[PDB]
RNA sequence: UCAGUAACGUGAAGCGGGAAAAGCUCAAAUUUGAAAUCUGGCAACAUUUCUUUUGUUGUCCGAGUUGUAAUUUCAA
RNA sequence: AUUGGAUAUGCCAUAUAAAGCGCUUUCGAAGAGUCGAGUUGCAGCUCUAAAUGGGUGGUCAUCUAA
RNA sequence: ACAAUCUUCUCACAUGAGGUGUUGAACGAAAAUUUAAAUUUAGUUUGAAAUCGAUUGGUGAAAACGGUUUUACCACUUUGU
């Protein structure tokens, strides 16, 4: 178990290694794309591809979806603010009456009835 | 949600952004096809949808609950107040303890609606919005299909015009015009 | 146990306790937490335009040509990071390059063996960085294995010259003994 | 024991680095010339 | 099941506040201070910059009232800053209250600029804010205004029986309007996190605005509630 | 045919004469001014030995930078 | 009736492209437990390469395997 | 969140008036000021470089009990509308 000889990459190259030249290729637009962008141009010609406007104002005219076809071809107990047949609450103002907070609670059981118990 | 949070995840913000406009949404056409066959037993089965629909369209945004779906369910109770309103299917209206409750007839079938007062309401924090939410979804559809088949009945449109400004300007059901299609 | 999982926690452990010759010793002294973070926000400006809004860009080229308009003349030279085995080996025989960046977890280790002794000798500073996925995020890719910059733009050179300072002087200012000494045997 | 760093990020203060130093242990004095 | 589904609950109430309790002590990284010092000398020179020289304001008219809302706040802010958020009764971000314009108010209105949003207010947003949101400082105690007996009760000194008269008082703001604020304790409009993006990203709070949103602070208030 | 010949009872091959003759494809050099590559799902358009066959175009994943195309195979 | 390669002709094509050969003050990458030696019945076992190198034939000629 | 609000003109009038804002350290000139001290203050230099060298006038804002400690650009429009 000896040490790390590194008796060749102890130094640093200056020079670059591949000496070919450097091809014409990297100095002006990628002639890959020039050719793909002909193939797009070519097609909005033949009108197979929507164009950039076209992709945006496509999607405008969906996402509103709201019933557009037709799929057909206990009471009250006599309660209110001023109930005199018993003496809930007597209330003398629609104003002066409260909210009645249970109903949330209320519908919610109801509905969570007719899943959940049976029947 | 597990491609989003793939996408979310490597930090590339723009399929996070091309795909939550095509999350993909089921229909609510065929799972009302069956289980309500007749309009008149669909318009018998239309009281509890049509009050969860009063219900949830007067109180603040949560989380659970869809905001836009507010506006779905501030449209689909106007759709049926016009309707009502235009065919004057109200017969009687009780001003009780809870609030207003309406009873109607429409295409035979007597419905009894009740309707709270606009109060400051708060959170109950023992409701689950989350199955409210399901519910309301099912309810949202029940009540689109029959203003799909009430404005066909009464020849409006199916929704009808809703006037964006008179909306703002808290018109009611003047601000969605029924229009006859 | 599972059938694989005993194999699992093994080949995890016979990493350790066997001995690691100085050329696989330092794929596990790594880079840090810390400037582990700079390195990959610099980056964060120079990643590959996303396979999808390339086209984008490419049918918004494509249809004011349609038309006689253009921007082939005006398109000044696109910068990114380079990534990919093969082409970065190229990037720094020809001292091209002046950041490369190993992941530490390369399955056939031979594949980057060669990297931090290549770029000891032409010059590039270099540092081993954790997680080949976490350059795979990079480049929207699953699994990378090296990355490089060769050419920041004149915003961030003055930053660059900043960050690889940094990196010279942890991971190769340091780890240089650990790089010339066996390791495991744990 | 005493510690002189340097090339600090202009504008960091002795409440910056008391502040950072404290989560390492005791800090006693610190001194930002200036 | 109501009594184990409530045992349940009384399980889930305990897991809750034991890692809201468990969850402290985060060590700060050396990046964070640095930028406080930086932040805040950014806040100092925006104080004088604005204050020297600088003693004219926007104050976008045709408007009695405004809607002015702390979007976010600034960590160690300076002295004058936090006794201005005293002031303008934004101690907490997220809080909604609308004010009077005015130049005082103006005046007010540019200096937590940096870190609030103003606007206007509109007509029908406020007639469901105050019905959505009404929650006055009954007896020191932000309870909400669920019915009119007990805005007669508090606000009969300032002839004001029903929340459509407090409107009509807050709306064409008359002299009541500052009593009936002082007894108001002020809303909070917590931005909603509704899509699967509004809980993953960093620190985000469905992209905020600061500055005069006018119409968009109706469009704010519209997302509020 | 060489030839039952060289070589060691076994036993070729080169050359020559005929028939037929058509050449080539990768790996190894960076597309780096841009994975330009391909399977698959869906939808349109065709098309057929064929309503049974075989494809093109649009679109969404996915494969692929541990390398899919263009280029080159020493004759260069 | 199905089918062949063609001939003429009609419409499309996308060619900002691709190819042959001069001309080079430039470069020119070439396949390993394989080759090879030792050794048991072209296989087995032990060992294990190189770049004008390596192979097969008379210092030369001729080829470019894995 | 190591993200963040430093001025890509303004105001008047058409001529004005403004536009407050810049690492550190080393180096070193000859003059003017201002009140011995300060101010302006050539030319320098250099990696956002550094290893004791801190000067010390004035203004008040909160805790605290009229002292006391805390501001890390509080500066003379002088530290919390």
């Amino acid at each position: 178990y000896p040490d790390y000889d590194d008796f060749f990459t102890n130094t640093v190259r200056e020079t670059p290694l591949s000496s070919a030249p450097e091809p014409k290729r990297r100095f002006a637009p990628s002639k890959h794309e020039q050719k793909r962008i002909l193939q797009l141009a070519y097609a909005i010609r033949k009108g197979r591809i929507l164009t950039s406007e076209q992709r945006a104002e496509r999607e405008r005219e969906s996402q509103s979806n709201y019933a557009d076809h037709d799929l057909w071809a206990p009471p009250s107990h006599e309660e209110s603010y001023n109930p005199p047949e018993e003496y809930p609450k007597k209330y003398k103002s629609l104003r002066v009456v409260p909210a009645y907070s249970n109903l949330i609670k209320e519908k919610f059981e109801r509905c969570l009835d007719l899943y959940l118990a049976p029947r | 949600a597990r491609k989003l949070s793939k996408a979310l995840g490597k930090g590339e913000l723009e399929t996070a952004k091309r795909l939550e406009a095509r999350k993909p949404t089921y229909s609510l056409d065929h799972i009302i096809k069956e289980r309500y066959p007749t309009f008149h037993d669909a318009l018998k089965d239309i009281d509890d949808a049509l009050s969860m629909l009063f219900l949830f369209s007067t109180m603040p945004v949560t989380d659970k609950i869809g905001a836009a779906t507010v506006a779905n369910c501030e449209r689909l109770c106007a759709e049926f107040q016009h309707y009502v309103i235009r065919s004057n299917s109200l017969r009687k209206a009780f001003l009780s303890i809870k609030g207003i409750y309406y009873q109607a007839e429409i295409f035979g079938e007597q419905i009894t609606w009740i309707v709270p007062y606009k109060f400051a309401q708060s959170v109950p924090t023992d409701v689950d919005f989350r199955i409210m939410h399901t519910f309301l979804e099912f309810y949202q559809a029940l009540m689109g299909f029959v203003n799909f088949k009430l404005y066909n009945t009464l020849g409006l449109r199916y929704p009808p015009k809703i006037d964006v400004a008179k909306s703002e300007s808290a018109a009611g059901l003047a601000a969605y015009e029924l229009e006859e299609s | 146990w599972p059938e694989y999982i005993r194999l699992q926690r093994r080949r995890k452990i016979l990493n350790l306790r066997l001995k690691v010759p100085p050329a696989i010793a330092q794929f596990q002294k790594t880079l840090d937490k810390n400037t582990a973070t700079q390195v990959f926000k610099l980056l964060n400006k120079y990643r590959p335009e996303t396979a999808a809004e390339k086209k984008q860009r490419l049918v918004a080229e494509a249809e004011a040509v349609a038309n006689g308009k253009s921007a082939q003349d005006v398109s000044k030279k696109p910068y990114n990071v380079k990534y990919g085995l093969n082409h970065v080996v190229a990037l720094i025989e020809a001292k091209k390059a002046k950041l490369v960046l190993i992941a530490s977890d390369v399955d056939p280790i031979e594949l980057v063996v060669f990297l931090p002794a290549l770029c000891k000798k032409m010059g590039v500073p270099y540092a081993i960085v954790k997680n080949k996925a976490r350059l795979g995020t990079v480049i929207h890719q699953k699994t990378a294995a090296v990355l490089a910059v060769t050419e920041v733009r004149e915003e961030d050179k003055n930053e660059l010259a900043s960050i690889v300072s940094a990196v010279d002087a942890n991971f190769s200012a340091k780890y240089d003994e650990s790089r010339r000494k066996w390791g495991g045997g744990i | 024991g005493v510690l002189y760093v340097g090339r600090l990020p202009h504008g960091f203060y002795e409440k910056q680095m008391r502040m950072y130093f404290s989560q390492f242990g005791p800090v006693l004095r610190l001194r930002m010339s200036r | 099941n109501e009594r184990t589904r409530k045992e349940r609950v009384e399980q889930a109430i305990a897991k809750k506040e034991a890692q809201k309790k468990n969850r402290k002590e985060t060590f700060k990284r050396a990046e964070t201070f640095i930028n406080n010092y930086r932040q805040r000398e950014r806040e100092r020179i925006r104080l004088n910059r604005s204050a020297k020289n600088k003693g004219d304001i926007f104050v976008p008219d045709e408007t009695k009232l405004l809607f002015v809302i702390r979007i976010a706040g600034v960590k160690n802010m300076p002295p004058k800053i936090r006794k201005v958020l005293r002031l303008l009764r934004l101690s907490r971000i997220n809080n909604a209250v609308f004010v009077r314009n005015n130049k005082a108010v103006a005046q007010m209105l540019r200096i937590v600029e940096p870190y609030v949003m103003y606007g206007i207010p509109n007509l029908h947003s406020v007639r469901e804010l105050i019905y959505k949101r009404g929650f006055g400082k009954i007896n020191g105690q932000r309870i909400a205004l669920s019915d009119n007996a007990l805005i007669e009760e508090a606000l009969g000194k300032y002839d004001v029986i029903s929340i459509e008269d407090i409107i009509h008082e807050i709306y064409n703001v008359g002299s009541h309007f500052k009593e009936v604020t002082k007894f108001l304790w002020p809303f909070t409009l917590t931005p909603v996190k509704h899509s699967l993006m509004e809980k993953k990203v960093k620190h985000f709070n469905e992209g905020r605005k600061a500055g005069y949103c006018g119409e968009e602070i109706n469009e704010l208030i519209k997302k509020q509630v």
